[PDB]
């Protein structure tokens, strides 16, 4: 700037001092927080957070903590916690099923999973996403294609 | 943090800097303060205006 | 897993040319200058110094966006994901190292690009040590004599239905080669649970492609049809590292080079499918030209 | 050997006082520092500046 | 198995700088670009003021862009840029003395060196996440304190997994108040559909006693070199608290005879014990005698 150049200076030095540096932004640190990220290059960062299934519908708000939390959500694929952060976007958490709930020795099959979803915010479509939104988090055979849902 | 200080206390260090150092004729009137860092309603001299 | 690094380069600053950089340096200038400007102040030592500092953030946008390139895995080099595999837990590892048979032919070789970037990508599949359907295949790459595999499930539950397919050469991986992924996959499994290990699940129907492609009258014909296979030959053995389908018009976009303008197909009278279990192998190709 | 600054110091007269030449020894203060270049350049009244050995 | 950060090759982004490299460049931009019109290279020709604000603003954001690139990356971020990739892998920095004093003097609040966070980074990967294979039951079995190592096995496939938790505290039975104490650990760190069917032992005690009648020299050593092989009977049976288990006859012949020991003559192991992974061992005792 101007001070930056020695006490005896024109002005026309001193509007040049102003002028021929021309510095930048250097928007660096925010390509790897997640809630710092620009929308427009947000996509980029979910590949590397091997971020599974993604929508370009969502709030923004909706988008950021979907990237934040997908090492919370890969680490613990088998625990119930994941399960309940999974669905994030879809605001539900009401029930979920165990053994000794139904009497004769489970369903054939070994007991997969009939989970519960409530939404309220969203009534127009929304179910023929849930049968392969949670397809990642099943395992390949730990659980069979058997589903409930709920609007 | 920083803290203004009557910046009078400073001036005695160096009337008693430059009568150990330049002698009592010497004026302290460009010799340097140490300890300071900041100067509260700062004023303007820029080079010889 | 699909490489991110063959798209167009996203600009993190924006990227102006050396004309409305000059003029919006000038804008600021004469604000600076308000009151004192003249015809005589812009004289041309003035406007030349102007004009190099016009170049020097067209220098600077430059090095943002080459700076912000490789830093993310979208576009970075070599002897950089060092670091950035340092923070996904990738080392890079010896395939036939630096051993001297004889002193002066040094033949020392690491892991390329392309492939170890692949494996960054499963970083995050190997994690979860409760088997989901990423962490069979993700552990499974670990060998150099194969491809990727892919996990589905039509029997009674707790019974995994791996493919492990293999790209060395004609189709049928060995036994032997087999047995690896037993190796790889001891202490990562869910111990109840209990995989068969099926090298070929559905079977290999032979496939060809016959292509009467057209050049220009112009250059010459020789390395314009030889770069039709430097993207096909591959091509083909990608297809089935995802174990997806092709396509007819794979058979023509993989075609198309400097030099074309029309192309033409005769192999399939309709179009096959291929799924996550079923699979082909392409035996022998015959791209020629019709002029 | 870290030094803290005043609100009006500048990096390469602080050393200069400190090595006694400027060749190799200003980009290397910006490289051992974190955050330093990221700091305006006439610097705030309590930076800290960590002075590498061996210029 | 994770690899240190000090035998890295050093990176392309990181650019050892120089101020003349450029401001010698800026020399050979502009001398070209008056086409001999100016050639006054002295440096109170004001146009070499200008051009030392170009070198060393350029600078600047150079050394901008290299901080930034440094602070992306775990082998050279630090301060609070290690706190952006700590609090996206879900890693915090600890507290050794707490923040608030209750002194007339702020009592500062000691933080762990950033040369230790880019363990904790490193360690956040290769860590106990969920009992997935054999070697995982177990280390989520670690609730508890007095308790020694444990093994898991799965006599079905599709539903049941079997854990059996043995604690040494008398005759290797467990209680009934640490039952409990492992199913509220197991719910949530483990597959939500198994039918985890922890009960306290398949087989509890089986009171393995044994006699050994030492035959020796009498000599002067026959004190000596006796307590030597008791005490390689001790660390034995503490190494056999264990699913493994195989309690032996010809294995502790070896045992006895490892250095001068003519023969012994073994009463209470006559059989070889059947092995399964269910059951359990333990010793009571023993009644040690010499031959004569």
């Amino acid at each position: 700037s101007s001070r930056l150049l020695p006490p005896n200076r024109s002005s026309l030095e001193r509007s040049l001092g102003d002028v021929l540096p021309a510095e930048l932004p250097v928007p660096l640190r925010e390509l790897h927080d997640p809630a710092r990220c620009e929308a427009a290059l947000l996509p980029y960062l979910a590949w590397t957070r091997s971020v599974d299934r993604w929508d370009p519908d969502w709030s923004d708000e909706a988008k950021r903590n979907a990237v934040a939390t997908s090492f919370v959500l890969h680490q613990r694929k088998g625990t119930l916690t994941a399960l309940r952060q999974v669905v994030e976007p879809i605001g539900a958490l009401s029930e979920v099923t165990e053994w000794w709930q139904r009497s004769p020795t489970g369903v054939p099959g070994t007991f997969e999973i009939t989970v519960d979803v409530s939404d309220r915010g969203i009534d127009e479509g929304t179910v023929l996403e849930l049968e392969r939104l949670l397809d990642d988090v099943r395992p390949v055979s730990r659980h069979l294609t058997r589903l409930d849902l709920r609007i | 943090a920083a803290r203004n200080a009557p910046a009078s206390a400073y001036a005695a260090g160096l009337f008693a800097w430059t009568d150990a150092e330049y002698g009592f004729w010497s004026s302290p009137s460009n010799k340097e303060i140490k300890g300071v860092t900041g100067t509260s309603r700062p004023v303007e001299f820029l080079d010889g205006d | 897993i699909i490489d991110l690094s063959q798209l167009p380069e996203p600009e993190v600053i924006e990227n102006l040319d050396f004309e409305t950089i000059y003029q919006e340096l000038l804008g600021d200038f004469r604000e600076a200058m308000a009151g004192e400007w003249t015809a005589e102040v812009e004289s041309d030592p003035v406007l030349k110094l102007l004009q190099l500092a016009a170049y020097r953030e067209l220098l600077l946008r430059a090095r943002i966006n080459d700076a912000a390139r490789a830093v993310m895995l979208a576009y970075a080099s070599g002897a950089d994901l060092d670091q950035i595999g340092a923070g996904f837990n990738v080392q890079r590892l010896l395939i036939r190292p630096a051993q001297p048979e004889a002193v002066p032919p040094v033949e020392a070789q690491y892991e390329s690009d392309k492939s170890l970037r692949n494996r960054i990508q499963l970083a995050f599949e190997q994690l979860s040590v409760a088997g989901p359907r990423n962490a069979y295949i993700a552990h499974a790459l670990g060998a150099d004599g194969r491809v990727a595999d892919a996990s589905a499930t039509s029997p009674a539950p707790c019974e995994v239905l791996i493919s492990v397919l293999g790209v060395e050469g004609n189709g049928q991986a060995p036994e032997a080669v087999l047995q690896a992924v037993r190796l790889a996959l001891n202490a990562e499994d869910v111990r109840p649970v209990a995989d068969r290990v099926t090298v070929r699940s559905a079977g290999i129907v032979p496939y060809q492609v016959k292509a009467q492609l057209y050049l220009f009258p112009g250059p010459e014909a020789e390395l314009i049809r030889a770069a039709a296979e430097a993207s096909l030959r591959d091509y083909i053995s990608a297809q089935r590292r995802l174990g997806r389908d092709i396509r007819r018009s794979a058979l023509f976009a993989t075609l198309h080079v400097e030099g074309v303008q029309r192309v033409e197909l005769q192999e399939p009278a309709a179009d096959v499918v291929l799924d996550e279990t079923q699979a082909a192998y392409c035996t022998g190709y015959a791209i020629t030209l019709g002029g | 050997t870290t030094c803290r600054t005043a609100d009006g110091d500048m990096l390469d007269s602080l050393c200069y006082h400190v090595y006694g030449h400027l060749l190799g020894c200003v980009e290397a203060t910006l490289d051992a520092n974190p955050g330093l270049a990221d700091e305006q350049q006439p610097f705030r009244a309590g930076l800290l500046i960590s002075f590498p050995d061996m210029p």
